[PDB]
């Protein structure tokens, strides 16, 4: 009986769709902007035993 | 043509304001004659002498304006001393519309037309002192 | 604008009669070929703007 | 005084007027060659005398 | 921030693909989560701003902005069901699609890093707004309306573009960052004069300034309810955002350049404030409410002081609200009686009792009345013009006074009297608009409690 | 004015000279492919819409055919003006280096010896 | 025909209370305008109202007010402890500043 | 007309544009001109009527004293100089009579009163192929003679056309009359950059050609040539006046549409020369044609007008006719804004 | 909490606006130098740019002429 409920309620992922995607997106961005990374005269410090970048 | 433009513009501002007046009259004529040709082109009179009466009517107003406006910028500039002032200009475009608001007999066309010729007159003059261009060389 | 379809075919439509100073018939030469000839070797692959100068 | 008739008198109504009255100039023409071909020959002439005579 | 940019683009296809008695519930909640959502941009930083990208960035004066964009919209949504239960499934689906675009448009205008994308959403916002008042309008007016609200605006919006492109090509740059940490001053000469009068009208002729308002009452009074709510809460903002962005290059010129503007806004406060007090047309006096409240705004930004920067930031929220819950409340009156004529329907205390409710809270948060937000903003943008110059405080003075004696006679035109008699098709408040005008208002005292959040970057 | 017409060495109607191979192809995930591949959407939608038949829904086959026209035509529309702008840097520093003297290199100045007038808002 | 057109005559408004006397004034239909309704007073009295309250409330303190109180705190502490002015009238040292040479 | 005949003469039209486009003597390009005039006289004549024919005689006029002007103005540059190539034009007075030629060709003003009439004279697609296609040759010839233009007579002519096109078009309730006013105007933005950039023309050329195929295609679809004949649409078909009203709010200049891409560019042209007063003319003059695209869009879309009875029967019926591009023409009309940097590849 | 699940550090943000600043400045001074070049090729004419055609050297008939002197 859930096809009925399906097709009558399937645009109410759209916007939660959206939301995630955009996060994504959002990240994505983030990720092209990494050329001062642990470089600025203010933030620049010596890597933790484990780690591998100061922020992603 | 640009003859007579650098009849006018050759001479200085606050000096000699019979001859800047005259070169005045030269521009406005030349305007004047050249709107009542493309109106005789395009609205023909009906007949020869209210052609040339038309003609005469238009030149003589356009001439009137130009050397009211002459006459009376450079008399201010002479009088205030006070050469390269936009307001000279404002106040013979002024003067040029309270003219043509004259001519054609109706106080509305004259307020506006003296508003609008010195706004006018004093933006040319403004152009005139910063080197403003309306027909840019091609640069870049 | 100018589609060269002349210079990407080699196929000469009409450059041939644009000159004074290119392969008239019967070699007749034309009033001004020494002139024409010496302005276009100066002017050849150096453009408008300095060959004016 | 100032809202409803100066206000408007000025920017909006002045605006209107203008371009009206130049519409009905511009656009009111009766369609016959021979007074728009007397002002090409007008707009050739002076073209021929005040931009080519001065290069 | 496309987090919160692609949930508004996947709210057009769920508006026109749900089910045709379907769109306005779905429309509402996912508008309300796209709220929630976007209430996160708050967590803003003491010294530069949220640089999400090369395009997108966010300051304190833009995220409380953005904000009451988002919350509007399913204000609007709620507004708008009642009058539009006759039409048709394709023209609601295309009325919500217009709200949703103009929110789109709102919301990237708000956070674009460069000027001249700015330019082209802040212009970009003229069409869905055009379209819902000339085809949403009741009355013949509307179309006259649409034609004073668009050239208005246009023709003070096309110079500023020359200029935009021209600063371009000498400072190489039109990036907001860029600009601000390479500005240099500007010289004494027309050439920069013209350019200052060319940066500064388009936002003028937004706000809009005295003597450039004639558009507003018209396209206040004529549009739909929530052509009228987006206009005054939002879009009236945007003159307001863009001169707080553009005076940084135009300085020292503003130092004499402001003068016949700040004469415009305050006499012109007192004007459209005295003429609040003959006005027969309930929605006009919210429009000239408006114009007043904006003239306040336009010389607490001229004054360039850190103290006017945010009183205009705190009265353009406050009146955002303030004016598009009177808007409401006069189009329920106008839903019952089917006129806008003030001393048609009086008495309406006896009849519909929260609705007056409604009302006497709004006419308080309108005049002003501490501690509103309202109050704040107006008492920001006096301390600061009075150190500008001691003889301000008589125009303001006289401001604070007439405002309340309008506002208090709106309301006891409307709510006090004996009730009209031969009108007897007043039916009891619907929950809709009573939960209307509770999401206007609670929001108000909400920021009340903690008004850093609309103080903007100066604080 | 023509700046790049007369550019030498340029075929008349090429469209992707030899040299563009040295410059990496667009992704195929480009946000530039993907806003024509919309575009192809809209049109095979406006396509159904003006026909009177259903919008969403009518013919596939002929939105898909948009679609993938669309993309294949924005794929070499991008790599010409990725090459074209490429050819304008390229030109551009060969000139700043060919030219030294129209292009100095002035002495810096720290802002602890250039003096700014200050303009107070009071 | 002493008219103009054909033309509807002027429909009268339809009251919602009159088919549906409890109809929170969404919809004539029951269902539809009583889950409007609940739609609207859940998410925007229990969701984005109370929730985001709560949300901006306890937003972390980014602005660094408690961070320039400590630091000012440690600042004039130190200077009061060794008698030195509490406010200098130069941000920038004037070591570092080279004036113009000549002001005749 | 046969058919055949007609397909014949179309592809004489089009092969004279492409010699004019191809060519590199000065003869040829008179001989496209000529061959596309001659082709293009019995295009305008295909319903006969008395204002067909009326049309066909003004076109004929004009364009016959325009080709006179430009091969008198050849004629003199070969005196001056000995060369047939086109180039630099070595007279001023030759570059003076070809400016005016090419204008008095493309219909900028002064030279513009035999638009508004030839457009009205003709049928619906008589007057698209006269504003679309009849504008390629000349402009291509003023981008190969572009770098001896004289920037005054130039930027006047453009300016006056500007003027005029919002002008005249603001006192017309003819479609026709008003598409012929509009193409006035987009004349008048592609002649005021060419002394500056030829590929900001081109490209202004390209969304001026996309909206007016456009709105032709429209108005063929809805047989309407009168504003109240296209106040009925809304009744028959819907859609059709949506699209209608989305493309004229593109012409009319207003972002994010792509109309305000081309001005857009040449604004940022002029002012990179220093030419700051022009632009700012232009669009203050460019909202004239907003204000009557305006104004027939509240005419025929945001309002519904009184209709008749018997349009009931045309509800039975469907469009019989198909324009298969009129989708890629709106979408391209109306949503290319953000494919703005590929004018990259123009040049 | 909130500051833990919702957002990051502020070196994350203080770095990515120091790229984009880097990128903007050399987007600023590449559009400045673009201008200079351009008005250098147009006014001289030295450059790939702003290159008009002449007339090609390849269409000259070097053939005895039918008079000696050309
Ligand atoms: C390389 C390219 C360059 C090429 C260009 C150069 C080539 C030059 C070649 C010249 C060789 C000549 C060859 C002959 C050409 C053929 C002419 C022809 O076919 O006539 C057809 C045409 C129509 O014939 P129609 O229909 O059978 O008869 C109708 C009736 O004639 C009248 O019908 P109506 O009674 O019903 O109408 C009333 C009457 C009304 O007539 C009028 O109203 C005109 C009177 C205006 C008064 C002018 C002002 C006076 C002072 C100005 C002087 C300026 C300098 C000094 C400054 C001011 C001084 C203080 O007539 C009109 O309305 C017609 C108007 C046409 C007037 C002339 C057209 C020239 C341009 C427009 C001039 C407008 C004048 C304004 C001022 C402009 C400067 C002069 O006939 C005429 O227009 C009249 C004859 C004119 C020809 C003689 C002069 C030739 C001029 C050649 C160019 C100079
Ligand atoms: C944004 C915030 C709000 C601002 C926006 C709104 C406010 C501003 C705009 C609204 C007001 C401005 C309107 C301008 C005038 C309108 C005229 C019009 O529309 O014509 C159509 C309309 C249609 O006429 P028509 O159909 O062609 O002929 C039939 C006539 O009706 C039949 O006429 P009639 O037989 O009855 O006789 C008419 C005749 C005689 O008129 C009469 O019959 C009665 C006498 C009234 C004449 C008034 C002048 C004498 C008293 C004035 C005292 C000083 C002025 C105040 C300054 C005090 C300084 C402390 O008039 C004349 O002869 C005129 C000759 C010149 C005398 C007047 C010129 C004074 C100019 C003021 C200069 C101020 C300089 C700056 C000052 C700086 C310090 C404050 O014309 C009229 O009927 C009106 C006639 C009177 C016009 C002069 C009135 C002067 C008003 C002050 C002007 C200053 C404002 C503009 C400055 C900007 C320009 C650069
Ligand atoms: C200072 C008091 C402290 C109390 C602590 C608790 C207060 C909580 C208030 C929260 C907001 C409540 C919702 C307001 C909307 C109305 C809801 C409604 O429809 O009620 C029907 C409901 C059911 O009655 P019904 O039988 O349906 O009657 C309907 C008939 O139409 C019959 O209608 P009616 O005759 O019952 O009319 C309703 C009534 C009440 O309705 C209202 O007026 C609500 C709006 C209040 C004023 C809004 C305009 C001014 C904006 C100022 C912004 C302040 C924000 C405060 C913080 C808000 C945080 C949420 O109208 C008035 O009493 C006139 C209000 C004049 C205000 C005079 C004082 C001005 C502000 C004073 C300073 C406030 C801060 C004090 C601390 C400062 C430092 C020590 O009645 C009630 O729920 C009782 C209403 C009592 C309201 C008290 C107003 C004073 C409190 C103002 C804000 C208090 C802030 C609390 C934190 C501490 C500050
Ligand atoms: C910016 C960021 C993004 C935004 C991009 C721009 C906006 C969107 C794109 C634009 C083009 C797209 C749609 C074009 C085709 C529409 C043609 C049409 O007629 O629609 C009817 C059609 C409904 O008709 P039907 O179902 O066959 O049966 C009903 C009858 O036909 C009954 O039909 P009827 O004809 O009998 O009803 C008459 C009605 C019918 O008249 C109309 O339908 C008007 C539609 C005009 C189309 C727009 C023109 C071309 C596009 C330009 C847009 C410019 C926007 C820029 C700003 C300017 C603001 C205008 O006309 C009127 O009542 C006159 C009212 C006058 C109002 C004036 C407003 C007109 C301009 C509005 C344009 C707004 C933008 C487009 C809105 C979408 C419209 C569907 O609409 C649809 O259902 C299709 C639309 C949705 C399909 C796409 C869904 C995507 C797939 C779902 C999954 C999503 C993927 C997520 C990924 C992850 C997975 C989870
Ligand atoms: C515990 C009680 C006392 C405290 C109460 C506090 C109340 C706060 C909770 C309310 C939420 C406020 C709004 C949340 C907006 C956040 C949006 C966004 O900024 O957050 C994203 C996080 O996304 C989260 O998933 C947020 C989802 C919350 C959305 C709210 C939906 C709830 C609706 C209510 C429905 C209830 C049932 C309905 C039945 C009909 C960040 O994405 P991300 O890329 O990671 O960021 C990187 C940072 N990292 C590295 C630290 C991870
Ligand atoms: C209805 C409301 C709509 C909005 C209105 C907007 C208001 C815009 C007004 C612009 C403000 C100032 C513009 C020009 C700046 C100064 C004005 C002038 O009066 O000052 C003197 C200018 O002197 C004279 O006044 C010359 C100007 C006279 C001509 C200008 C026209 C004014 C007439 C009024 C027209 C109304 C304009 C609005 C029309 C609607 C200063 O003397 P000067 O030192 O030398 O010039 C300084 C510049 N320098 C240094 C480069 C030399
Ligand atoms: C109908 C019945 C009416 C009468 C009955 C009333 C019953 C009593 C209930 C009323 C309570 C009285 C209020 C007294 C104030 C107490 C609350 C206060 O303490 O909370 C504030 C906190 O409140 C919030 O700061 C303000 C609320 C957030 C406002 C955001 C609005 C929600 C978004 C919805 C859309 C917005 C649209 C507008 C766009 C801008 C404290 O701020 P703060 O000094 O820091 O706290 C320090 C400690 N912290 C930092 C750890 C938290
Ligand atoms: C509904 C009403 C809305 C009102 C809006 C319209 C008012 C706009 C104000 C004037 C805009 C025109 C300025 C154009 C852009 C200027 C940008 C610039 O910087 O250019 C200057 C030049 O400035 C100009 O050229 C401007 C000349 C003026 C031409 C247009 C005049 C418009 C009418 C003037 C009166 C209106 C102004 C006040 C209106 C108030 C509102 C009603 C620098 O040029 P350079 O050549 O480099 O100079 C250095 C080398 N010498």
């Amino acid at each position: 009986n859930v096809l009925q409920i399906v097709r009558d309620h399937w645009v109410h992922i759209l916007v939660p769709v959206g939301f995630v995607f955009g996060c994504y997106l959002d990240r994505r961005s983030d990720e092209k902007l990494t050329a001062f990374r642990n470089k600025s005269l203010l933030f620049k410090r010596e890597l933790r035993p484990n780690e591998e970048v100061t922020w992603k | 043509a640009k003859t007579l433009l650098h009849k006018y513009s050759d001479i200085p501002e606050g000096t000699e304001c019979h001859r800047k007046a005259y070169a005045s009259t030269s521009i406005g004529g030349a305007t004047g004659l050249i709107v009542s040709a493309y109106s005789i082109a395009l609205k023909p009179p009906a007949s020869f002498l209210e052609g040339v009466a038309r003609t005469g009517r238009y030149t003589f107003t356009s001439a009137a304006i130009g050397a009211i406006f002459g006459l009376t910028s450079c008399i201010s500039a002479q009088v205030r001393e006070k050469p390269d002032d936009p307001l000279n200009y404002f106040i013979g475009g002024c003067a040029g519309g309270l003219t043509l608001g004259a001519r054609t007999r109706s106080y509305g066309i004259g307020a506006a037309a003296c508003a609008y010729m010195g706004l006018t007159a004093a933006l040319v003059k403004m152009g005139q002192l910063e080197g403003w261009q309306v027909f840019a060389e091609p640069k870049v | 604008p100018f589609f060269d379809v002349q210079k990407r075919l080699g196929l000469d439509l009409d450059r041939w009669m644009t000159i004074q100073s290119a392969e008239q018939p019967h070699k007749i030469p034309g009033r001004c070929h020494a002139f024409e000839k010496e302005w276009i070797e100066c002017a050849h692959g150096i453009g408008g703007i300095r060959a004016e100068k | 005084l100032l809202d409803l008739i100066w206000l408007e008198t000025i920017l909006p109504k002045t605006t209107s007027f203008i371009q009206m009255k130049m519409s009905i100039m511009v656009s009111n023409q009766k369609g016959l060659i021979k007074l728009y071909f007397l002002s090409f020959l007008i707009t050739i002439m002076i073209s021929m005398t005040l931009f080519n005579y001065h290069e | 921030m496309l987090k919160i940019i692609i949930p508004t683009t996947m709210l057009l296809p769920m508006t026109w693909m749900s089910k045709h008695n379907m769109i306005w519930i779905n429309a509402t909640v996912h508008s309300l989560l796209i709220s929630l959502i976007s209430l996160s941009l708050l967590n803003q930083l003491g010294e530069n701003s949220l640089n999400f990208s090369l395009t997108f960035f966010s300051d304190s004066l833009s995220a409380p902005l953005l904000v009451l964009t988002t919350w509007l919209l399913p204000l609007m949504l709620m507004a708008s069901q009642s009058h539009l239960s006759k039409e048709t499934t394709t023209r609601k689906k295309l009325y919500i699609t217009m709200l949703i675009l103009l929110q789109l448009f709102l919301i990237m205008t708000f956070t674009a890093t460069e000027l001249i994308l700015f330019y082209i959403l802040f212009e970009a916002t003229l069409v869905p707004t055009l379209i819902i008042i000339t085809r949403w309008g009741n009355q013949t007016e509307r179309l006259n309306a649409g034609l004073y609200f668009l050239f208005y605006t246009l023709a003070g919006s096309l110079p500023l573009l020359v200029a935009l492109v021209y600063i371009q090509n000498t400072t190489g740059s039109l990036n907001f960052l860029i600009i601000h940490y390479w500005s240099h001053p500007l010289s004494n000469s027309w050439s920069n004069i013209f350019m200052w009068l060319a940066c500064i009208m388009a936002f003028m002729v937004k706000m809009p300034l005295y003597g450039l308002h004639l558009w507003l009452p018209k396209a206040h009074v004529e549009a739909p309810i929530a052509g009228s709510m987006v206009l005054a809460a939002v879009l009236l903002k945007l003159g307001g955002y863009g001169m707080m962005r553009i005076t940084t290059i135009l300085n020292p010129l503003t130092n004499y350049m402001a003068y016949p503007f700040l004469m415009l806004s305050m006499w012109g406060m007192i004007m459209t404030s005295s003429i609040c007090l003959r006005q027969t047309d309930l929605k006009s006096l919210i429009a000239y409410s408006s114009v007043s409240h904006m003239a306040l705004v336009i010389v607490a930004i001229m004054i360039q002081t850190p103290w006017s920067f945010m009183g205009a930031t705190a009265l353009m929220i406050a009146h955002g609200l303030t004016s598009s819950m009177l808007f409401c409340l006069a189009n329920t009156n106008y839903e019952r009686v089917h006129s806008r004529t003030m001393i048609l329907a009086r008495g309406l205390q006896t009849l519909l009792p929260l609705m007056a409710t409604w009302w006497l809270v709004a006419s308080l948060t309108n005049l002003a009345l501490p501690p509103s937000i309202n109050l704040i903003g107006e008492l920001f943008i006096i301390t600061a013009s009075f150190s500008w110059s001691n003889i301000t405080i008589i125009l303001m003075g006289m401001n604070m006074m007439i405002t309340a004696l309008y506002s208090l006679y709106m309301l006891i035109t409307t709510q006090r009297g004996k009730y009209t008699h031969h009108i007897n098709n007043i039916k009891p408040s619907f929950t809709r608009e009573n939960a209307l005008m509770a999401l206007h208002i609670l929001p108000l005292l909400l920021l009340t409690l903690n008004p850093k959040m609309i103080l903007g970057p100066l604080y | 004015m023509t700046m790049m017409s007369g550019r030498p060495g340029r075929v008349p109607l090429q469209f992707l000279p030899n040299e563009a191979r040295s410059l990496p192809p667009p992704k195929l995930t480009d946000p530039r492919l993907v806003y024509m591949g919309f575009l192809g959407y809209c049109s095979g939608l406006i396509d159904n819409a003006i026909r009177r038949r259903p919008v969403v829904s009518a013919g596939l086959h002929r939105q898909l055919l948009y679609v993938t026209s669309f993309v294949f035509f924005g794929y070499y529309l991008l790599k010409r003006q990725d090459y074209m702008y490429a050819l304008r840097d390229h030109d551009m520093f060969a000139y700043v280096k060919s030219h030294p003297e129209d292009f100095p290199e002035k002495d810096k100045k720290t802002y602890g010896e250039i003096l700014e007038e200050f303009h107070p808002v009071r | 025909p002493t008219i103009r057109l054909q033309e509807d005559p002027d429909p009268e408004d339809e009251n919602l209370y009159e088919k549906n006397p409890d109809s929170h004034g969404y919809d004539k239909d029951p269902i539809v305008d009583l889950w409007n309704m609940r739609v609207v007073f859940f998410f925007g009295f229990s969701i984005v109202l109370v929730l985001g309250s709560t949300f901006v409330a306890y937003l972390p303190d980014y602005r660094m007010q408690e961070w320039a109180r400590r630091e000012a705190e440690r600042l004039v502490k130190y200077r009061e402890a060794n008698g030195l002015p509490l406010m200098e009238s130069n941000c920038f040292d004037p070591n570092k500043i080279q004036l113009p040479e000549d002001e005749d | 007309m046969n058919p055949i005949i007609y397909t014949t003469l179309i592809m004489t039209v089009m092969s004279g544009t492409m010699l004019v486009m191809i060519s590199s003597h000065w003869l040829l390009i008179w001989i496209g001109f000529e061959m596309n005039l001659l082709a293009m006289i019995p295009v305008l004549m295909k319903n006969f009527n008395p204002r067909a024919t009326e049309a066909a005689t003004k076109y004929f006029l004009t364009q016959a004293t325009a080709s006179m002007m430009l091969m008198m103005a050849i004629i003199i540059n070969l005196l001056y100089s000995g060369q047939w190539t086109i180039t630099k034009m070595f007279n001023p007075v030759a570059m003076t009579m070809m400016t005016m030629a090419l204008a008095m060709k493309l219909g900028l003003s002064p030279f513009h009163f035999w638009v508004p009439e030839v457009t009205q004279g003709i049928s619906l697609q008589a007057g698209l192929l006269l504003l679309t296609w009849q504008k390629l040759a000349p402009l291509s010839v003023l981008c190969q003679i572009s770098q001896s233009i004289n920037p005054n007579l130039m930027l006047t002519m453009a300016m006056l056309s500007i003027l005029i096109g919002g002008w005249g078009g603001l006192n017309q309730t003819q479609l026709r009359k008003i598409m012929a006013y509009s193409s006035i105007a987009h004349m008048g933005w592609m002649t005021a950059v060419l002394p500056y950039n030829t590929t900001m023309t081109i490209l202004n050329l390209l969304i001026y050609i996309t909206m007016t195929l456009a709105m032709f295609m429209l108005l063929i679809h809805s047989s309407a040539t009168t504003t109240l004949s296209l106040s009925h649409t809304w009744n028959k078909m819907p859609v059709i006046t949506s699209l209608m009203m989305v493309t004229l709010l593109s012409m009319g200049g207003l972002p994010p549409l792509s109309g305000f891409m081309p001005k857009w560019m040449i604004i940022q042209e002029m002012t990179k020369n220093e030419s700051i007063i022009m632009p700012t003319l232009m669009a203050m003059t460019a909202l004239l044609n907003l204000y009557f695209y305006m104004r027939l869009a509240y005419s025929s879309s945001l309002t519904m007008f009184p209709s008749t009875n018997n349009m009931k029967m045309k509800w039975q019926f469907e469009h019989t006719k198909q324009m298969k591009l009129l989708p890629t023409m709106i979408v391209l009309s109306t949503l290319v804004l953000p494919m703005t940097p590929a004018l990259s590849s123009l040049n | 909490w909130i500051a833990r699940t919702f957002y990051d550090g502020p070196e994350k943000n203080y770095e990515k606006t120091m790229a984009i600043l880097q990128i903007e400045a050399e987007k600023a001074e590449l559009r400045l130098k673009e201008l200079e070049v351009r008005r250098l090729m147009r006014a001289r004419g030295d450059g790939p740019w702003y290159q008009y055609p002449t007339i090609d050297k390849a269409l000259i008939d070097h053939s005895p002429k039918t008079t000696p002197d050309n």
